[PDB]
RNA sequence: AGUGUGGAGAUCGAAGAUGAUUAGAAACCAUUGUAGUCCACACUGCAAACGAUGACACCCAUGAAUUGGGGAUACUUAGUAUCUUUACGGGAAUAUCCUCAGCACGCACGCGAAAGCUUUGAGGUUACAGUCUCAGGGGGGAGUACG
RNA sequence: CACCAUGUUCAA
């Protein structure tokens, strides 16, 4: 049974956020890091901090952790959604036809604007 | 919506506002019926699709936008999704319009837990789907916050008070309703002209796989 | 010493809302307790503890003793309110339903029973209100005949600012938790019965979180 | 014109409740899902002005699941929806 | 559930008569053994002769010796 | 256990006995008639 | 925005539904048929729910068969519904 | 005392029928209703697949080709019977409301 | 069977004002029907009311407003005098300033405030409020 | 279940018998076994004879089904197929929509002490009145005694 | 699926 309780957890989840350019995939380099960065009574909460961010390190080196927030990550990863296509999607679909079924196309010739006029039957 | 005091045909659909509608397929429903929705269903397709009726989409669309346009403080409109297909959706929408928005799971207490810390007051609430929404629905019935609501063809209309007749289910459709949405909320203001089609792509609303 | 939570502790501390009615209108929630204090005249508002008795939980170890407590708030002239709460002390207990009686406080209609001469006497029309198997029910009175109950329901009847009733019970009337609250949800249906009196159309309001809108804004920015 | 008087005429009422405007329902004060919807009145071209209209229906037809269908007859009522398509 | 007919007041005047023999205090006031068994033949005091005197044990949890007496 | 307390024995059992006192209740009588 | 119902007024849809005398006003689900001799080209009008076995006057032709609901007419016949009224 | 089910553990409506005809219980043959006793369908293999693999390699007709027979049975329990068998069991009163139309 | 139409009627009649509705469909109708529907028109209490004739007891749709809390027929008639009038507003009426007792009287179908001015009594049909 | 008279009597089986178990155990378990169980005619009229919910009538929100009979293939009217097919056969079953009648399921008001009921009310009730009828009045004694 | 009965009177 070595289970990290939620005080070790939680000060490992701080650390890698707080430091994490200065982290590293060892335990004993880490470790060094903990030590001055960290105010605690126990040298063994210190190790398992320790040997939980590096844990956490490994994971973050394989995809994004729910409870660590890294701006750096985060807004890099924000502008690659805010890029569009240079032509819109809704604009492709109208260009190459827009099929609809029977009882669609009933609806719009009751319409008051009609049928559009990219609109087939399919 | 599109009555207006002077009679004029501003706000009605016009021939782009169907395509994009269409091309999105926003007109499609769930082959399961309900009571509260089925007067929205113009009638069902050979395959038991049913199908929304176009003008009574744009009516409540309208109406939801001249309600939302008539918040003079923005921010305390609030937009809800739990399905994780409208959080780009909701995003995009509250970086135009402005208003405050909630993706994932709705923290329950945060209309009625005064002392939460993350506790807010809106003054409309807007969902994405009845049934995924139901815990914010519910908040609101204690609070008096009118609820608009994105309802398909099977949507639970309680506690909701303007239901938009739309497909909420696809990525595609989810974004098209928000966009329209959102562009019509800017127009009714002075934020941009009904003339000059909107800059704004639609493709911003879709949503995207983290990978 | 009070910093409110809510937008509309916010306006009644700045002094946008200056009348119970407006939230009363609203149905707005009360959340804090400190809006019926500002919002009441000094020594206008009343207290009295109605009822304090013990309640018990069977545990592993004998039992656990906590204490409920009722507490009715009113400034007679009106306005009523009842709050019930547990607390491991008969203190504690004490203080927590004062604060919720103040937080259930409702509007009271009063009227006449016959000739509309001088300020309400009376409830405007026959009322019950039921909880559990108690039900209290409330008859309009002439002038002079004082309030016709038992001790429980008069003390709220009294505080809620009636003069003569005309009242029967029903049920375990002995259960004096369902016998404050029954007399409690009778007074609060004097306001939901449409009399022809109120038929007229009424002009549409403002909510006073929506009409100081950019003010509250600012509260939460700074 | 509205509420409880007096032989001399005074307004004895405490205040004068809302009334739901679909069902004529008193708004009682403790009730808390009663909402009140306002629609902003859009001049002859696009841009609203600073007039509403607001609708105030009780939190006992919101529970029904009747409010959506009590919303379409108000604003149809008062000019706000249409009620159908024109000609083509 | 009863009857409510505007010419039904011989069904209700034989209901009542019927239900009162079920009230026990109608029921005792109204007839002869509870008259015949009373000692006192339904007067409030009554005198007496003294037989004997006898200790009754008081019913639990009480424990105790009540003085009493054949009269 | 279906039912609730019966504060004495079995009801139909009670039955029973009451029904066999019956019988010997009339045959007493029988012989003195 | 759709129309609400009338009670007094239904609509084509609502009525047709309907069973005959849950109907807004009472009326006959039946009509009358005029039907040709096979062999005779001679006319009879004949009840739609007839259930006595409708004959030729002079023909002596079985023209209908009894049926649970609507009567059944013989093959090779030609039938025009009479106007109601 | 109170009412634990608004089945109360029968098939039968209150207006559907008076009386079903009771069946022998598999295991003890107490008398139970048709419609109460809880039934079960087992379809069996007549061998373990270690005794059938034994068996079907002695088998001239019996291989890949052809299968072994299975042992058919429609049992019905009491429900004394079937609740100490565990071919069912108490549930939450929550839990309690909850079917199955098919073998699953 | 049905014995009273007017009870079915008011009871009909008070059934929509609770659930909401604007409109209610009554069968079968009569003269007290119409009568007593015509008292409660005349207060305010309902709207227009429209009797579809069917060459039988016909049917009326009443446009319900929200004014009506309750209405409901008294069985029997239970004969009423000039000095019964005030018992009948302390048992049945919710207050002495509104709601109205109906009664069937020598001069027609009217309201206790409207019987008791014309100086008549007669049998209590129902009450409205 | 029991009774009478005739049958019948395979299985099971009150009473009874034997063997176990047990401190005891003509109890549970085992092997048997009489009356019964089955039939005809005639009695009896005692059930958790239950939905522990009287009968008749009105109103009453929703979704998926099910059994029988039919119909169709504040808007002036809104489709649809599949399989078998030389004689209880101008057939049978399906699919979609509607409808009347029946047994129901997961259920919006409302009701209820609650559990729960809910067009199948236990709803429409102190805002107490559609009609008729039966029963109850703290627990026992006692459904006993007498007639 | 061998056998497994009981706990003096009031009051913490
Ligand atoms: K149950
Ligand atoms: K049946
Ligand atoms: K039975
Ligand atoms: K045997
Ligand atoms: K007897
Ligand atoms: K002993
Ligand atoms: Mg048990
Ligand atoms: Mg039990
Ligand atoms: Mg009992
Ligand atoms: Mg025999
Ligand atoms: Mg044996
Ligand atoms: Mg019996
Ligand atoms: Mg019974
Ligand atoms: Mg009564
Ligand atoms: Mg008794
Ligand atoms: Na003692
Ligand atoms: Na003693
Ligand atoms: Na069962
Ligand atoms: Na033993
Ligand atoms: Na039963
Ligand atoms: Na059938
Ligand atoms: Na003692």
């Amino acid at each position: 049974g070595k289970i990290r309780t939620k005080t070790v957890k939680r000060a490992s989840r701080q650390v890698v956020e707080k430091y994490y350019s200065k982290l590293n995939f060892d335990f004993y380099q880490n470790k060094r890091v903990i030590m001055d960065v960290t105010i605690a009574e126990s040298k063994k909460l210190k190790n398992k901090i320790a040997g939980y961010t590096t844990h956490i390190m490994k994971r973050l080196a394989r995809g994004p952790v729910r409870g660590i927030s890294l701006k750096l990550q985060e807004e890099e990863r924000e502008r690659r959604m805010d890029h569009a296509p240079a032509t819109s999607d809704v604009d492709k679909v109208i260009q190459s036809g827009v099929s609809v079924d029977k009882k669609t196309m009933q609806m719009l010739q009751r319409l008051e604007i009609g049928v559009p006029r990219r609109v087939k039957r399919a | 919506m599109s009555a207006v005091e002077s009679g004029s045909k501003v706000l009605r659909m016009k021939e782009s506002d169907a395509q994009k509608l269409l091309a999105m397929r926003c007109h499609i429903g769930t082959r399961n019926q309900s009571s509260a929705m089925k007067k929205y269903i113009y009638g069902r397709t050979a395959e038991g699709s049913h199908i929304i009726d176009v003008h009574m989409m744009w009516e409540k669309l309208i109406l939801a936008a001249r309600v939302i346009a008539a918040v003079e403080n923005p921010k305390d409109v609030c937009v809800c999704s739990s399905r994780l297909y409208g959080t780009r959706a909701i995003y995009k929408f509250s970086q135009h319009v402005g208003t405050s928005f909630h993706g994932g799971r709705f923290i329950p207490g945060t209309f009625t837990n005064q002392i939460q810390k993350k506790f807010v007051q809106p003054r409309v609430l807007v969902v994405t789907d009845p049934r995924t929404d139901h815990q914010a629905i519910r908040e609101a019935s204690l609070v008096n916050i009118p609820v608009i609501a994105l309802c398909d063809t099977d949507a639970p209309l309680e506690y909701v008070d303007i239901a938009i007749p739309c497909n909420n289910r696809g990525i595609k459709s989810i974004g098209m309703m928000y966009w329209l949405l959102a562009r019509e909320v800017l127009r009714l203001r002075g934020t941009i002209v009904r003339s000059v089609p909107w800059e704004e792509k639609v493709d911003l609303f879709f949503y995207r796989d983290p990978n | 010493e009070w910093v409110p939570c809510t937008k509309l502790g916010r306006l009644v501390k700045a002094q946008k809302v200056t009348s119970l009615e407006e939230i009363f209108l609203f149905s707005m929630p009360i959340k804090e307790h400190q809006i019926v204090d500002t919002l009441i005249a000094e020594g206008q508002l009343h207290d009295e503890m109605m009822k304090i008795y013990p309640v018990q939980k069977a545990t592993s170890a004998g039992q656990r003793t906590r204490f409920k407590a009722f507490n009715v708030v009113g400034d007679c002239d009106g306005h009523i309110g009842i709050g019930a709460r547990v607390g491991k002390e008969v203190s504690l207990a004490i203080r927590a339903s004062m604060i919720a009686a103040k937080l259930n406080i409702v509007p009271v209609r009063r009227g006449y029973w016959g000739n509309k001469i001088g300020e309400p006497h009376t409830i405007p029309m026959k009322v019950t209100g039921k909880c559990g198997s108690v039900a209290v029910r409330l008859v309009p009175a002439p002038r002079g005949t004082g309030i016709v109950a038992a001790p429980v329901p008069k003390k709220i009847l009294e505080f809620a600012g009636v003069e003569d009733v005309y009242t029967s019970s029903r049920g375990k009337t002995r259960t004096h938790g369902n016998l404050i609250m029954a007399t409690f949800y009778a007074l609060r249906k004097t306001y939901g019965f449409l009399t022809p009196d109120l038929w007229a159309d009424t002009e549409p309001s403002r909510d006073p979180t929506d009409e100081h809108a950019e003010l509250l804004a600012e509260m939460t920015t700074a | 014109t509205i509420g409880m008087f007096n032989e001399e005429g005074e307004n004895v009422d405490l205040y004068i409740p809302r009334k739901c405007h679909a069902t004529t329902t008193l708004i009682e004060a403790h009730d808390h899902a009663a909402v009140q919807i306002s629609i902003a009145n859009v001049g002859p071209n696009g841009v609203i002005n600073g007039t509403t209209t607001t609708l105030c229906i009780a939190g006992y037809l919101r529970s029904q699941g009747e409010s959506d269908h009590a919303i379409n007859h108000i604003t149809i009522d008062r000019g706000i929806m249409r009620i159908k398509t024109g000609k083509p | 559930t009863k009857t409510n007919g505007q010419n039904a007041a011989r069904k209700l005047v034989r209901l009542r008569c019927r239900n009162r023999w079920a009230d026990k205090g109608w029921k005792r006031a109204h007839t002869f053994s509870a008259r015949k068994a009373n000692p006192f033949g339904g007067s409030s005091h009554a005198k007496g002769i003294v037989l004997e005197k006898i200790g009754v044990g008081a019913k639990q949890p009480n424990s105790a010796i009540r003085k009493c007496v054949r009269v | 256990g279906t039912v609730s307390r019966p504060r004495g024995m079995r009801p139909k059992w009670h039955k029973k006995r009451i029904k066999r006192l019956k019988l010997r209740r009339r045959r007493m009588r029988q012989r003195s008639k | 925005g759709f129309f609400d119902a009338d009670l007094s007024y239904p609509t084509v849809r609502t009525e047709r539904m309907k069973h005959k005398r849950r109907r807004l006003v009472q009326g006959p689900n039946s009509y009358f048929m005029d039907v040709s001799c096979p062999r005779c080209r001679q006319v009879t009008v004949v009840y739609s729910h007839a259930t006595t076995s409708v004959e030729c006057k002079g023909c002596s032709k079985k023209l209908c068969r009894p049926t649970g609901g609507k009567a059944l007419l013989v093959e090779g016949c030609g039938y025009r519904r009479k106007p109601d009224h | 005392m109170t009412t634990k089910r608004r089945n109360h553990g029968r098939s039968k409506p209150a207006h559907s029928r008076g009386r079903v005809k009771p069946i022998h219980c598999f295991n003890c043959g107490r008398l139970t209703p048709k419609d109460k006793a809880v039934g079960r369908f087992v379809v069996r293999r007549m061998l373990d697949a270690a005794s059938a693999r034994d068996v079907a390699e002695a088998s001239p007709v019996y291989g890949a080709n052809f299968p072994m027979p299975r042992l058919y049975m429609k049992q019905r329990f009491c429900i004394a019977c079937a609740i100490h068998s565990r071919t069912v069991r108490a549930r939450p009163v929550g839990n309690r409301k909850i079917r199955y139309t098919k073998k699953v | 069977t049905m014995m009273s139409v007017l009870a079915n009627a008011l009871r009909t009649i008070a059934s929509a004002e609770r659930r909401g509705k604007r409109q209610v469909l009554i069968r079968p109708s009569s003269k007290v029907v119409v009568k007593f529907l015509q008292v409660m028109q005349k207060h305010g209490y309902i709207g227009e009311f429209e009797i579809i004739d069917d060459h039988r007891a016909g049917k009326i749709v009443v446009n319900l407003n929200g004014r009506l809390n309750k209405c409901g027929a008294i069985c029997p008639r239970f004969d009423c005098a000039t000095t019964d009038y005030e018992k009948w507003m302390k048992n049945i009426l919710p207050s002495r300033q509104f709601g109205f007792v109906v009664l069937t009287t020598s001069l027609g179908i009217m309201d206790h405030e409207e019987a008791r001015s014309r100086n008549t009594g007669g049998k209590v049909l129902g009450f409205f409020y």
